[PDB]
């Protein structure tokens, strides 16, 4: 939303509408899976895997 | 009429110009002149809140050279320098002014001046409520000048004294002050007295009752809800922290007056934390305890993508 | 830029200074509206909450103070004058 | 008598207070959501409502249920919500509870904009086709109770509600400034005639559109209104008490209200009522300016809260230190109402500004600066502005948006002898 509120500036009554359209849309290209694509995250795991990872911490 | 007549008569004679308060000492039907104050007084405010006069504006007007008849004041008993005429003024409603001072109690109910910085200051407001104060958040009360912090003035239409004291107490309770010790507790304790329900007390009352009165002084994480007290009362029985209750089960038992009110579970719920203990006293709204009423597309996109 | 500045030992600022973790663009992106930069980290607000350690008259003074501050962690002075 | 206040926020708290002075037992209700509003702790009893948020307060069954378990005699809808809903009114009557408002059919007649305009014309009042020129919003406060077997309606005062942003009111003024005693009398006489003609019982605000010496009926509101406060400040009246008195069965004559133009269910009689001084009500909302001079609701915890407080300064609030402000409801935070004796409009404005400047709020954005700048406007210095004024000056005004210092011994502070802008300072 910070991104959308900035890169988009008009709605008299309800803006909340067009907003959550740019938001829900932009989300698709800022999600975890995409980040994982460029290795900005080590992985996007199945939350049941949380333990197996933490375990390697000790 | 006798006291109004004594005042006007006295003030005209001495050739007074402006405001003046004539102090008498009544005792049944017998009274005596006590003193005259040829200045504005701290309690001029209750007279304002019942007559509608701006006594400070009249002072000025008169000092500016305005004449008596040009001030256009309301009726009342007046003395035209020689004779007295008129029916007593008209005072609407009842007004009570309470002096909130930055002072605390000491050793043997002694009284000490408070000092400090008002980190929280919020005068009671609403209709019929007026506050003449020089306090504001950040203001640092000095022990060096008079302790008066604020003057709370509540007014009520008509004449139910009962209603006035009530309004006064509520006003004093809604007054938030943090940083400096005050006497809001003492005043509050003082309004609750019974002799005072008659409409008045005498000059000694507050002194013979000082020691008696001096002595008498939550977030929720999503999914949680809070069971509140339906009305004021004393907690008699409370549920434990972490039990499963069915819709309707008894959860709390309060003892308002002489009977017992039983708060029941809105519906199937497990209790989380309990903010109240048996014996304790609560009031309308008071949170008694916290409780909890009783496919992943995105994870498939991950399982898939990893399988690829 | 502020993050870096507030991770330091001292912050020498000049009266025209305005330090804040969030830029007006961020305060806006967060939906808190729009504010002018002179209303974020006034040399008066930061002068009190202990964010600005030294307040300089002007740019040349700030650099003067910076030189002096380091001096204590750089060594002893040879010429010194004792008070009365 | 027992009173159930079917509303929330400040108006609920307002009603609770007058009810308490009168000695009635009060019962408040709150959406699971609105748990910490001040009106809850203020009432004698407070039952929780099933739903959550605004739509919770519309649960007619729920309220009627609360009113049944607490044995509430009367039900006050406040304003908004069920206040003008005929079904609820009838449902209360049905359940044998007194609905503090007009009759059920009156709410249907007035609730219907088309039907009302017809009633209007019927009672001889000019109306819109729909799009008037240079107009002012003038409202006439009416009180209507039965006397004998007829309905008497009195015009207790009038207000100027022109100052509005996208139709939401920001500043109400009482009395309406600069109205020929011809037009005034014309508005009062129209209001009481229209009110008595439709058999109203209780409070009602007749709205008008004024342009020069010409005016037209706009709408009627058979409920208490947010700006009822400036009428109280200039009239002396406690309009809530009156509302209740009427609800309890009191008659016009035994209400003992100040004189004024009235309609004794026959012909109109009297002189315009007396409105002492001038009063201004400023709606301080928890909201801020967005990008395109847009309006974004605010939200947050009131870390510091301290409204203006002095003689002639009244604050009907809903906020208090600690309260967490939510955008889930009306953004009104407090109603600062200043009043001044006499007629110096300029003095009245000064006071409104001061009152605002002494209003301390922290942790939530308010419109105090906006209101504050909107008062500086020179046009307003003539006593009033039109309906388009605030909407046109919005961009220009939106574009326009003491701390204890210790002194070590031997030092003195050079203070500003008067208010102003710095232009030059000396070297530290």
């Amino acid at each position: 939303e910070s991104a959308v509120r900035l890169g988009y500036r008009t709605d008299p009554a309800e803006r909340q509408n067009l907003f959550d359209r740019l938001v829900a849309a932009a989300y698709q290209h800022g999600k975890a899976l995409r980040a994982a694509t460029t290795f900005e995250l080590d992985d996007v795991i199945d939350p049941a895997a949380s333990r197996a990872w933490i375990t390697r911490l000790s | 009429r006798a006291l109004h007549q004594a005042a006007v008569r006295l003030c005209a004679r001495v050739g007074l110009r402006g405001l003046a308060t004539v102090e008498f000492l009544v005792s049944g039907e017998r009274f005596v002149f006590l003193e005259v104050n040829p200045r504005i007084q701290v309690e001029h405010t209750v007279t304002e809140q019942t007559t509608g006069l701006d006594l400070v504006a009249v002072q000025l007007a008169i000092a500016g050279g305005e004449s008596y008849y040009r001030l256009g004041l309301p009726a009342g008993i007046a003395s035209d320098g020689t004779e007295v005429i008129g029916e007593p003024a008209a005072q609407r409603g009842i007004a009570i002014q309470l002096r909130v001072n930055a002072e605390t109690f000491g050793a043997d109910f002694s009284v000490l001046p408070s000092a400090g910085t008002l980190t929280a200051f919020c005068p009671p407001s609403g209709p019929g409520v007026r506050v003449d104060t020089y306090g504001r958040p950040g203001l640092v009360v000095s022990p060096q000048y008079d302790s008066l912090l604020a003057k709370v003035i509540v007014a009520v239409h008509g004449s139910s004294w009962r209603a006035a004291m009530r309004k006064a107490d509520t006003a004093l309770s809604e007054f938030g002050v943090e940083g400096v010790a005050t006497n809001i507790g003492f005043l509050r304790r003082l309004l609750a007295e019974q002799r005072l329900e008659t409409g008045w007390v005498n000059t000694d009352f507050v002194d013979e009752k000082l020691p008696e009165l001096a002595a008498a002084a939550v977030e929720l994480y999503p999914g949680e809800d809070a069971l509140r007290a339906q009305l004021a009362g004393t907690v008699v029985e409370v549920a434990p922290e972490g039990a499963d209750y069915p819709a309707g089960a008894q959860l709390v038992v309060l003892e308002a007056m002489k009977m017992q009110h039983v708060l029941a579970a809105p519906d199937a719920l497990r209790t989380v934390r309990v903010l109240v203990t048996p014996g304790q006293v609560v009031g309308t709204g008071d949170p008694l305890l916290v409780f909890t009423r009783t496919t992943r597309a995105d994870l498939d996109e991950v399982i898939e993508r990893h399988a690829r | 830029n502020a993050a870096l500045a507030g991770v330091c030992d001292v912050i020498i600022a000049t009266p025209d200074a305005n330090i804040g973790m969030g830029g007006p663009a961020m305060i806006e992106g967060g939906g808190l509206g729009v504010y002018p930069p002179e209303a974020i980290g006034p040399i008066a607000v930061q002068r009190r909450n202990g964010v600005v350690g030294l307040v300089a008259r002007d740019e040349a003074h700030a650099v003067s103070l910076a030189k002096q501050y380091l001096s204590y962690f750089q060594g002893r002075l040879d010429r010194w004058q004792a008070p009365d | 008598a027992s009173l159930l206040v079917a509303n929330r926020g400040e108006i609920a708290l307002r009603i609770i207070r007058t009810a308490t002075e009168l000695g009635m037992r009060t019962v408040a209700v709150y959406a699971a959501d609105d748990a910490h509003s001040p009106h809850v702790h203020a009432a004698d009893e407070a039952m929780p409502l099933p739903g959550s948020g605004p739509p919770a307060y519309l649960n007619q069954a729920a309220l009627l249920a609360v009113a049944e378990n607490t044995g509430a005699t009367l039900i006050h809808p406040g304003y908004g919500f069920l206040s003008e809903n005929a079904e609820f009114a009838k449902a209360c009557a049905a359940a044998s509870h007194t609905f503090v408002g007009p009759d059920g059919r009156v709410l249907e007649l007035l609730g219907n904009k088309t039907a009302a305009r017809r009633a209007a014309i019927a009672a001889g009042v000019p109306t819109l086709a729909a799009l008037l020129g240079d107009a002012r919003h003038i409202e006439v406060q009416v009180v209507a109770a039965p006397a004998g077997h007829q309905t008497h309606a009195l015009a207790v005062g009038d207000r100027d509600c022109s100052m509005q942003r996208r139709y939401q009111k920001l500043i109400e003024i009482a009395p309406a400034q600069g109205l020929s005693e011809e037009l005034r009398r014309a508005l009062h006489q129209a209001a009481v005639r229209l009110c008595a003609r439709v058999g109203l019982r209780g409070l009602a605000t007749v709205e008008f559109l004024v342009s020069g010496e010409r005016f037209v009926f706009l709408e009627v509101n058979p409920r208490i209104q947010v700006e009822h406060t400036v009428t109280e400040q200039t009239t002396g009246l406690d309009l809530v008490a009156v509302q209740l008195a009427i609800a309890g069965g009191e008659s016009y004559y035994r209400l003992g209200l100040p004189a004024g133009i009235a309609s004794d269910g026959t012909e109109v009689i009297g002189e315009p009522a007396a409105q002492r001084g001038i009063a201004i009500q400023l709606r301080v909302n928890a909201e801020t300016f967005g990008a395109d001079f847009s309006v974004l609701p605010s939200a947050g915890t009131l870390t510091a809260f301290c409204p203006p407080s002095g003689p002639g300064v009244r604050v009907d609030t809903y906020g208090r230190p600690g309260l967490v402000v939510s955008p889930q409801y009306d953004s009104l935070l407090a109603k600062v109402i200043v009043a001044v004796h006499g007629s110096s409009w300029r003095a009245a404005m000064r006071k409104a500004d001061t009152a605002l400047s002494e209003f301390g709020v922290e942790g939530v954005a308010t419109n105090i600066g906006f209101l504050r700048r909107l008062l500086a406007e020179q046009r307003l210095e003539t006593g009033w502005v039109n309906t388009d004024f605030v909407d046109e000056k919005l961009p220009e005004l939106a574009a326009a948006a003491p701390g204890a210092v210790e002194l070590y011994p031997g030092e003195d502070a050079l203070r500003a002898q008067l208010a102003g802008t710095v232009v030059e300072v000396a070297p530290e």
